[PDB]
C-alpha cells in the first residue's frame, strides 16, 4: 500500500516467469498448470480482456 | 393407453419401522399437513394440473397448510409426487389473537408463536 | 504464507481475526547491482505477443476510440 | 491395527491435530483483549465493512459513494445509522459477525447525496414470423448515499 | 443501448456529503401562458404550490414568466452549470409538483449510463494485490537455479 | 458414426447413458416421495367423522362469489365529472 | 451451500427469514427506527394469513369431531329410549 | 391526396439516431437500420441476464485463484465459511481477494479450520465434544 499511482498498477499488472519441473510428470497435468498460469487465471485481478498472462517456462 | 392411476392402498399402510424411521406415531396423528410444491406441473396430466391449482400450490417453494382428512389426503395423494408433506408441529400452542401477528415458520415444519431474531 | 491469529469472542457471536503484515528480512535480499517486416518481428520476439497486434488498423477504427475516456481514481 | 509404510496405507493429505479447547479458549481470550486495546487506544487507521445495505453486500468504507435501486423515502440531506454491518476490518485486525455484528460495536454512519432515475433502459421483445415485437421504455429510481463515517466500540 | 450511449463513472459534484450538503439545484424557470390550455396545470401549480415549494427550500431562486417563449416548460439549471430543460406540456398540478421536487432532489450530472454503483477512492486499506503479496522469500534471495 | 433420420426419434436413436449425478437426483426425488407416503399413510380422522364439518363455511364461500356475481351493475354518473370537464378552459383573469 | 443450513434449522436459502432480511436496513443518526421497509410488511401479511389459516383450520375439524361425538351419543341415546315402553 | 405523412422525417430519425453507431449501410438506409436496431435492443434485453451471469463466473474465477494460492480449494473455502455462519456473498468474497489480501487470508485460515473441526467432528462419530468455530448461533 501507498504506492503512487503508476508504481501500484505497474506492481499489480506485472508478469512473472514461473519455471515447471518436466521430469516423470504427465503432459496433462503440466499442461494444466501451464494453462491456468497463462491465461492468468491463478490472480485474482485476472480477465479475459486484460491479457494479464504469466510467462511459464517448462524444462 | 395412458390413463389415471390408482394407487392401492398397501403402500398407505405404515410400518413400525417407517415409525421409527420419520418422527411419527400412529396413534394420535398429526393436525395438519404443510404441502409445498417442489416440482412443475408441466409435462404433467390436466387432472393433476387442476388439483395442483386446486389445492392453492401454485408457486413452488411456498408452504401451504391443509386439513389431515382423508378427502385431502384423496387430492395429495393424486399429486403425491410434485409436492413434499411434513406435518405442521406446534411447540407451544395455536397462536392467540394477541401472539398472532409476530408468528413464524420455521423449516423444521414448527410454528412458534415468538418471533424475535437476538441471540439466546 | 500463513500466519494468522483467529480468536471466537467470550459470547461467540463475532470472530476476531489479527493479522499484521509479515516485513521482509534483511537476510532474505539482495544488494542492488550497480524495415517494417522486422520492426514486426523484433517488436513482437522484445514483447512476447503475435505479430497481429503490431500492424496499424484503417481510419474507421481510429474515428471511434474514444479520445476522452472516463476517467476512475 | 497396524499397517506398515506403504503407499496407500497412510493419507496423502498432511496430518493436522486441531488443539484441545483449554489453552485455545485462553489464546483466545487474550487475542480479543490484545484487539480490544488496539481499539481502544486508536491503533486503526480507516476501517472498511462489509454492509449489508438494500439487497446487496457493499464493500464499505468512510468519505465514499454508493448508488441504490430504488427510492430510500428519505429528503436529501438526512443521515443514516446503516445497521446490518456484517464484516469491520483495519490494516491489523478484522471483526465479522454470526452473521452480523452488534449495533453497539459498529456505527457506520451515510448522507443521502442525490435522488435521481436511471438512464432509460430498452426493453424489446420480438418474435420472428409471429409478428413479436414490443418495446418498453423504463427509467428506474436511484439514491446515491455519501458514507461518511465509520467507527468502531471497544465492546469485546 | 448502452454500446450507442455515453457513458460515466459515480461520481459527486464537489464532494457534497462530506462536510455539508449543498443545494444543488440553483434555479427553475417556469414559463407558462396565461391564455392557455396546455399550461392549466402549470397555472395550479403557479397558483397553488410552487410558494410552497419556494419556501421548501430557498437554495434555489424560482423566475416565473407569462406568455413564454415556447410553451409551459421548466429550465432547471445547476450549480456545476448543467441546464436540464422538461416540459410541462399538458401535465397535471400533481405531476408537475413531483416532477419539480425531482428537480430538486438530483445533482447536475448527466443521466447517462453510469458505470459502476460505488465509487472508491482509496479501495484498499491493506493494500492492493501484487503477485508477490502471496509468495515466501528465499534465502539471500535467490530465484531457482541459481548456483550461488 | 451417421445416425439416419434424426438423433432423438425415429427407428435407429441417438444413445444416450445415465451419470452418476443423474441417479443420485432420482434417489433424492425417490427419498423425498416416499417421505411423503408416510405422512399420508396416518389420517387424522375418518370419512364419516369428517362429513358435514366445513359445509357451512363452503356454503357462505359460495354465497360471497354468488353474491359478487349477481351484483354487476354499471357505475354511477355524476354532475361534477362533466362540468370538471368544463374547468379545461379555465384562464387567468 | 444451503443443504447443510436445514441440518441446523436454519432457512435453506440466507436471504429467507434470518437477521439478515427481517431487521430494518438502516435508521437516522438520531436513533429513530426508520418507516419499516414494504418487505417486511409484505411478509408480515403472508404470516398473518398463515397464522390465521391455521387457527381456522384447527378450529374446524376440533368442531368436526365435536360434533361428532355428539351425534354418536345422542344416537346411542335415542336407541336406549327406543329400548322401552 | 387530402392528408398524408408530413412528420414522417421524425420517424425515421427517431430509428436512425440508435443505428449512428453502425457500419455499412445499416447506418444510412432505414429497412436495413430498422432491422439490425430491432435486432440490437433485443440482444440489449437478453444481456442484462447474461450479464449477471458473468459477473458470477468472473467473481468465481477471482476468489478460485485467491484461495488457491493459499493452498485451498474454492467448494472447502465457500462450503466452510458458510458452516461459520459467515454469509458473504461472491462479489465481496472477490473483492477482498483483490484490494484486501489480509482479510482473505484471514477467511482463508477460517474456512481451513472449520474445515479440519468439520473433519475431526465427522471422523469421530458418536458423544464426543464439537469443535469452537463450528458453534451454531440459533436464531429464533
Amino acid at each position: 500500500s501507498s504506492f503512487s499511482r503508476a508504481p501500484q498498477q505497474w506492481a499489480t499488472f506485472a508478469r512473472i516467469w514461473y519455471l515447471l519441473d518436466g521430469k516423470m510428470q504427465p503432459p496433462g497435468k503440466l499442461a494444466a498448470m501451464a494453462s491456468i498460469r497463462l491465461q492468468g487465471l491463478h490472480k485474482p485481478v485476472y480477465h479475459a480482456l486484460s491479457d494479464c498472462g504469466d510467462h511459464v517456462v517448462i524444462m | 393407453k395412458f390413463t389415471r392411476s390408482r394407487i392401492p392402498e398397501k403402500v398407505f399402510q405404515a410400518s413400525p419401522e417407517d415409525h421409527e424411521k420419520y418422527g411419527g406415531d400412529p396413534q394420535n396423528p398429526h393436525k395438519l399437513h404443510i404441502v409445498t410444491r417442489i416440482k412443475s406441473t408441466r409435462r404433467r396430466p390436466y387432472w393433476e394440473k387442476d388439483i395442483i391449482k386446486m389445492l392453492g400450490l401454485e408457486k413452488a417453494h411456498t408452504p401451504q397448510v391443509h386439513k389431515n382428512i382423508p378427502s385431502v389426503n384423496a387430492k395429495l395423494k393424486v399429486v403425491k409426487h410434485l409436492i413434499r408433506i411434513k406435518p405442521l408441529k406446534l411447540p407451544q400452542g395455536l397462536p392467540a389473537e394477541e401472539n398472532m401477528s409476530n408468528t413464524c415458520l420455521k423449516s423444521t415444519g414448527e410454528l412458534v408463536v415468538q418471533w424475535h431474531l437476538k441471540p439466546v | 504464507n500463513c500466519n494468522v491469529e483467529l480468536a471466537l469472542t467470550s459470547d461467540g457471536r463475532t470472530i476476531v481475526c489479527y493479522h499484521p503484515s509479515v516485513d521482509i528480512p534483511y537476510e532474505h535480499t539482495k544488494p542492488i547491482p550497480r524495415e517494417e517486416g522486422p520492426m514486426i518481428e523484433q517488436l513482437s520476439k522484445m514483447f512476447f505477443t503475435t505479430k497481429h497486434r503490431w500492424y496499424p488498423h484503417g481510419r474507421y477504427h481510429r474515428c471511434r476510440k474514444n479520445l476522452n475516456p472516463p476517467k476512475d481514481r | 491395527g497396524y499397517v506398515p509404510k506403504t503407499s496407500l496405507s497412510s493419507p496423502p493429505w498432511p496430518e493436522v491435530v486441531l488443539p484441545d479447547p483449554v489453552e485455545e479458549t485462553r489464546h483466545h481470550a487474550e487475542v480479543v483483549k490484545k484487539v480490544n486495546e488496539m481499539i481502544v487506544t486508536g491503533q486503526y487507521g480507516r476501517l472498511f465493512a462489509v454492509v449489508h445495505f438494500a439487497s446487496r453486500q457493499w464493500k464499505v468504507t468512510s468519505e465514499d459513494l454508493i448508488l441504490i435501486g430504488n427510492e430510500l423515502d428519505l429528503a436529501c440531506g438526512e443521515r443514516i445509522r446503516l445497521e446490518k454491518v456484517l464484516l469491520v476490518g483495519a490494516d491489523n485486525f478484522t471483526l465479522l459477525g454470526k452473521p452480523l455484528l452488534g449495533k453497539d460495536l459498529v456505527r457506520v454512519e451515510a448522507t443521502v447525496i442525490e435522488k435521481t432515475e436511471s438512464w432509460p433502459r430498452i426493453i424489446m421483445r420480438f418474435r420472428k414470423r409471429k409478428n413479436f415485437k414490443k418495446k418498453r421504455i423504463v427509467t428506474t429510481p436511484q439514491t446515491v448515499l455519501r458514507i461518511n463515517s465509520i467507527e468502531i466500540a471497544p465492546c469485546l | 443501448t448502452a454500446r450507442g450511449t455515453p457513458s460515466r463513472f459515480l461520481a459527486s459534484v464537489l464532494h457534497n456529503g462530506l462536510g455539508r450538503y449543498v443545494q444543488q439545484l440553483q434555479r427553475l424557470s417556469f414559463s407558462v401562458s396565461r391564455d392557455g390550455a396546455s399550461s392549466r396545470g402549470a397555472r395550479e401549480f403557479v397558483e397553488r404550490e410552487v410558494i410552497d415549494f419556494a419556501r421548501r427550500n430557498p437554495g434555489v431562486v424560482i423566475y416565473v414568466n407569462s406568455r413564454p417563449c415556447c410553451v409551459p416548460r421548466v429550465v432547471a439549471e445547476y450549480l456545476n452549470g448543467a441546464v436540464r430543460e422538461e416540459s410541462i406540456h399538458c401535465k397535471s398540478v400533481e405531476e408537475i409538483s413531483t416532477l419539480v421536487q425531482k428537480l430538486a432532489d438530483q445533482s447536475g450530472l448527466d443521466v447517462i449510463r453510469i458505470r459502476k454503483p460505488f465509487h472508491t477512492d482509496n479501495p484498499s486499506i491493506q493494500g492492493q494485490w501484487h503477485p508477490f503479496t502471496n509468495k515466501p522469500t528465499t534465502f539471500r534471495g535467490l530465484r531457482p537455479r541459481e548456483v550461488q | 458414426g451417421r445416425i439416419p433420420g434424426r438423433q432423438w426419434i425415429g427407428k435407429h436413436r441417438r444413445p444416450r447413458f445415465v451419470s452418476l449425478r443423474a441417479k443420485q437426483n432420482m434417489i433424492r426425488r425417490l427419498e423425498i416421495e416416499a417421505e411423503n407416503h408416510y405422512w399420508l399413510s396416518m389420517p387424522y380422522m375418518t370419512r364419516e367423522q369428517e362429513r358435514g364439518h366445513a359445509a357451512v363455511r363452503r356454503r357462505e364461500a359460495f354465497e360471497a362469489i354468488k353474491a359478487a356475481a349477481t351484483s354487476k351493475f354499471p357505475p354511477h354518473r355524476f354532475i361534477a365529472d362533466q362540468l370538471d370537464h368544463l374547468n379545461v378552459t379555465k384562464k387567468w383573469s | 451451500g444451503g443443504q447443510w443450513r436445514l441440518q441446523q434449522g436454519l432457512a435453506a436459502n440466507p436471504s429467507g427469514y434470518g437477521p439478515l432480511t427481517e431487521l430494518p436496513d438502516w435508521s437516522y443518526a438520531d436513533g429513530r427506527p426508520a418507516p419499516p421497509m414494504k418487505g417486511q410488511l409484505r411478509r408480515k401479511a403472508e404470516r398473518e394469513t398463515f397464522a390465521r389459516r391455521v387457527v381456522l383450520l384447527s378450529q374446524e375439524m376440533d368442531a368436526g369431531l365435536q360434533a361428532w361425538q355428539l351425534r354418536q351419543q345422542k344416537l346411542q341415546e335415542e336407541q336406549r329410549k327406543q329400548e322401552n315402553a | 391526396l387530402r392528408n398524408r405523412v408530413t412528420d414522417r422525417y421524425f420517424r425515421i430519425q427517431e430509428v436512425l439516431k440508435h443505428a449512428r453507431h453502425f457500419r455499412g449501410r445499416k447506418n444510412r438506409c432505414y429497412r436495413l437500420a430498422v432491422r439490425t436496431v430491432i435486432r440490437a435492443f433485443v440482444k440489449c434485453t437478453k444481456a442484462r441476464y447474461l450479464k449477471k451471469k458473468n459477473m458470477r463466473t468472473l467473481w468465481i474465477n477471482r476468489i478460485t485463484a485467491a484461495s488457491q494460492e493459499h493452498g485451498l480449494k474454492y467448494p472447502a473455502l465457500i462450503g466452510n465459511l458458510v458452516k461459520c455462519q459467515v454469509e458473504l456473498n461472491r462479489k465481496v468474497l472477490a473483492d477482498l481477494a483483490i484490494y484486501e489480501p489480509k482479510t482473505f487470508k484471514s477467511l482463508a485460515a477460517l474456512a481451513s479450520r472449520r474445515r479440519h473441526e468439520g473433519f475431526a467432528a465427522a471422523l469421530g462419530d458418536g458423544k464426543e465434544p464439537e469443535g469452537i468455530f463450528s458453534r451454531v448461533v440459533q436464531y429464533h
